[PDB]
């Protein structure tokens, strides 16, 4: 029944070699008879998709995990409609893309508390999707067990999007006629920081294909696209419907988030950014706390936050400067959750957030947020 | 003396929840005849409930 | 407890793990119930902190001739 996915996707190969190890990561000797500066669709080949089916998690779980690699240049349309006709999934009443590092293997008991409690509630109340990123580590990881716990304790939609290659075990996910039965080793005992199992929390895995053996940020930009098209979109039953909102919510960071969320913001989309994150994240808090703060003796603190909110590495450089000039350009989408000593409750948050980023008289642009004040209780 | 009839209610209880099923004199015959997840799901969900109720 | 945590977790101060094992000793053993709420909220890590010396360390705090020092003393 799934005849059209080799078809309307695609994957992507090495391909060329571009230097005994290459950019790719699969070395000379392993390499298409095929083979300066490497580029992931210059020197790439497209094939159909051979990594679609449903995962079945050994031991406990759902006996049902929608998982396809797809290639990078490819329309979020043809995704969406995969995902809400095909696999059956209702359309989404919110989108919320959590995003950010979380250097460390575990996270702050309170922002843990903040997350199980403030976004899982919030979610399974008004039945919304959580866009993560599709392995077991990180932020990924802390959302996953959030939702297992919430799970247990009483469904959320919360999918991944993950980088093909950096997936431990890709060898028993390949059948070109489909793996809707699919068996995942996520209990490997072999451990390595280039590739990482898959949660078992997620209900759908995106895994997205670049030719690459396995790095980081090739899903970004099918990450932004997503989003952009999802909140261009509406609930169902055509036109009918009105429009889906989409949040970003960030928590702590690097250089390649700053790029996600100017990215983001360029792509007018909401944003939410927590207090006491941790690096690269309260800067832009701190920043916000300053809001028009005059040059003089702001102009420099800039550069303060940026050795002190951020690593030495690139902190002298001002690109990432030039990066906060270019979000505060638009610091009328994001807004700061104040943790409050731990408040865990941000629908409030939320529903602020998204009402000032629409500044549009016409009831038509608002009736989304109307919803979601009816499905929270405020 | 309403509470501790409910605490002993349940003494009460136990003692004719082992008691073998015949009457005492027919106990005789009962006398020759004598002679994982789940659990940590259920924890989970008292420990939300818990905190809840802090909070 | 209020005046620490304004003055020293301001969040200006940069702590660790073992710059708290020391104090959090001491407020148990010295009975202090608000800063050891306050140092565990901190991110501190009771797991990897709590070792059977430290346990014996805190059960022998025990005040004086008490009932509890007794069982002790008889095991
Ligand atoms: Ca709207």
């Amino acid at each position: 029944e799934q005849s059209w996915i080799p078809k309307i996707f695609k994957k992507k190969t090495c391909t060329t070699f571009i230097v005994t190890l290459c950019q790719c990561g699969r070395p000379r000797t392993a390499h298409p008879a095929v083979a300066t500066v490497w580029d992931s669709d210059a020197h790439t080949t497209e094939k159909p998709t051979d990594a679609y089916g449903e995962l079945d998690f050994t031991g406990a779980g759902r006996k049902h995990s929608n998982f396809l690699r797809l290639s990078d240049r490819t329309d979020p349309a043809a995704v969406y409609s995969l995902v809400t006709r095909t696999w059956g999934f209702r359309a989404p009443n919110l989108v919320v893309s959590v995003l950010g590092g979380s250097g460390g293997p575990v996270l702050q008991t309170w922002l843990q508390d903040l997350l199980r409690r403030g976004l899982v509630r919030a979610a399974q109340s008004t039945g919304a999707w959580i866009v993560t990123g599709g392995l077991h580590t990180g932020i990924g990881r802390h959302v996953g067990v959030a939702v297992r716990d919430h799970q247990m304790a009483s469904k959320v939609v919360a999918m991944g999007v993950a980088p093909w290659g950096v997936v431990r075990n890709r060898d028993t996910l390949i059948n070109p006629k489909g793996s809707f039965p699919a068996r995942y080793r996520w209990r490997g005992d072999p451990e390595d920081g280039v590739q990482f199992p898959l949660d078992y929390n997620y209900s759908a895995f995106f895994l997205v294909d670049d030719g690459t053996h396995g790095c980081l940020g090739g899903e970004n930009r099918f990450r932004l696209r997503l989003e952009s098209y999802i909140s261009q979109q509406k609930t169902g039953v055509g036109g009918t419907g009105i429009d889906i909102p989409v949040l970003l919510l960030l928590i702590d960071g690097d250089e390649k988030m700053l790029t996600r969320i100017e990215n983001a913001t360029q792509a007018q989309l909401p944003c939410l950014l927590v207090a006491g994150s941790g690096g690269a994240a309260d800067c832009l808090a701190e920043t916000l706390e300053d809001t028009l703060a005059p040059g003089s003796g702001g102009a420099r603190q800039g550069e303060a936050r940026d050795r002190i909110r951020r690593f030495f590495p690139k902190g002298d450089l001002e690109v990432l400067q030039a990066q906060v000039e270019r979000i505060m350009t638009r610091k009328e989408l994001l807004t700061v959750y104040s943790s409050e000593d731990g408040s865990e409750e941000f629908e409030t948050i939320v529903l602020k957030a998204l009402v000032k980023a629409c500044g549009s008289s016409e009831a038509s642009a608002y009736l989304d947020e109307l919803r979601l004040a009816v499905a929270w209780n405020r | 003396s309403d509470l501790y009839w409910k605490a002993q209610r349940y003494r009460l209880i136990r003692e004719f929840h082992s008691r073998p099923a015949l009457a005492p004199p027919f106990i005789v015959i009962s006398h020759l005849r004598l002679l994982k997840e789940a659990e940590r799901k259920l924890l989970t969900w008292e420990s939300v409930h818990k905190e809840n109720f802090l909070l | 407890v209020d005046i620490a945590q304004s003055e020293l977790f301001r969040g200006d101060i940069q702590w660790r793990s073992f710059h708290l094992e020391a104090s959090l000793m001491d407020a148990l053993l010295n009975d202090r119930p608000e800063f050891v709420r306050l140092l565990i909220s901190h991110g501190l890590s009771l797991g990897h902190f709590l070792t059977p010396m430290r346990l014996a360390q805190l059960y022998s705090a025990a005040p004086s001739n008490s009932l509890i020092r007794n069982l002790l003393d008889q095991a």
